[PDB]
């Protein structure tokens, strides 16, 4: 099989949702975890994955933790190499300006991500977790989220979300 | 020593068409009139660069593939990356072409192996969470791994 | 007692209005900040179609 056939469908999913398929992208993903899996036990520290962070990202000790503890649901205090490979595809090169719009694009829910809670509402906690990860302005993440909050109660419903991710592309398109 | 075939690295991997063994032969000759001549090696990298645009320069209206290559080369990191990319594999295939494989590669080989188990049994035993030898280690290979990467 | 209730009900209902006054210019200012939007993306999209057919 080309890598489990769950992986290639994955691919072929983003392969439909993206421009451009790459080339040994997930390849390259599964040889960094590899790498970075010093026992090869489908799993990886917090101390490798920081340092995976540092050196590729260069990210703060913080916010790696952060993105870390987000990752691993399981809360076993390791990362799955699917974990992994899907914080891999998330991050896709961050600093390009078509990266904004990728992540905009989200994946195939593109409600849980942020959503750490869970419950189908999304709190101030995960809207600031949001702009660690993505780069935004204080004041323009208040306002999405007061333009987001039409009831007022500070929660964002799933078809909501989906409304204003919706709306945000269009706009971003045209 | 990229310890790969002839015939794989080879086999017209671009995408436009475009023969790989005549661009490799190209791009050498290119480089002993340059070394001929004592160019620069910024001016010897600029005429790589237009060298390979103008491989990818064809006729417009024979495709569009050629159109939208000559536009990605326009660009400053995506014809960087691509230089890098064709760069590599002219250089494999031309260290491929008389005779690549040697010894010293089943060293490096065993050498991976060996820095494979020894990670492997480092990460699997662990007795102290707060040592300084195993925490070592680990870092010593984490970099190792972000290096060879 | 009497004076306790009667400014306490008066206080009340004169807050009452206000806040729901507030409440409502709030509501406004949303429709018409929505409505702007819908402006602007129907524009956009006419603008598309018109170059589409004239390109």
């Amino acid at each position: 099989m080309k890598l489990t056939p769950g992986c290639f469908l994955w691919y072929l999913y983003m392969d439909k949702i993206y421009c451009l398929l790459s080339l040994r992208n997930v390849k390259a993903l599964m040889v960094y975890f590899h790498l970075l899996d010093v026992h090869h036990r489908n799993t990886l520290n917090d101390v490798l994955f920081f340092h995976f962070l540092q050196h590729v990202t260069n990210l703060n000790k913080s916010q790696i933790g952060m993105i870390f503890d987000l990752l691993d649901w399981t809360a076993v205090g390791e990362i799955g190499f699917d974990q992994f490979y899907v914080l891999i595809c998330i991050l896709l090169a961050h600093q390009d300006h078509l990266e904004d719009h990728f992540m905009y694009r989200h994946s195939r829910p593109v409600f849980e991500l942020l959503d750490l809670d869970g419950e189908m509402n999304i709190g101030a906690a995960n809207f600031q977790n949001y702009r660690f990860l993505f780069n935004i302005k204080k004041q323009e993440l208040r306002d999405l989220f007061h333009d987001f909050d039409i009831t007022g109660d500070r929660l964002l419903n799933y078809k909501e979300f989906k409304l204003y991710t919706i709306f945000c592309t269009d706009k971003s398109i045209d | 020593t990229a310890n790969v075939s002839v015939s794989d690295v080879c086999e017209d991997f671009d995408e436009e068409g475009k023969s790989v063994r005549n661009r490799i032969r190209k791009y050498s000759q290119t480089i002993s009139i340059r070394d001929s001549l004592n160019l620069e090696p910024e001016e010897i990298q600029q005429q790589a660069r237009r060298e390979l645009e103008l491989c990818h320069g064809r006729s417009l209206e024979h495709g569009e593939d050629h159109e939208e290559s000559e536009t990605s080369l326009a660009s400053s990191t995506s014809e960087s990356l691509i230089f890098s990319l064709w760069k590599p594999h002219r250089t494999y295939w031309t260290e491929q072409q008389n005779r690549l494989p040697l010894p010293l590669m089943e060293l490096m080989e065993t050498e991976v192996l060996d820095i494979l188990k020894k990670a492997l049994i480092t990460y699997r035993s662990t007795i102290g969470r707060n040592h300084f030898m195993t925490k070592e280690l680990q870092g010593y290979i984490e970099g190792i791994r972000k290096r060879r990467n | 007692n009497m004076f306790v209730g009667v400014m306490i009900m008066h206080t009340e209902d004169s807050m009452k209005k206000f806040e729901r006054d507030l409440t409502l210019e709030r509501n406004l200012a949303i429709m018409e900040e929505k409505q702007i939007i819908l402006k602007r993306q129907q524009e956009e999209v006419n603008r598309l179609m018109n170059t589409q057919k004239s390109g």
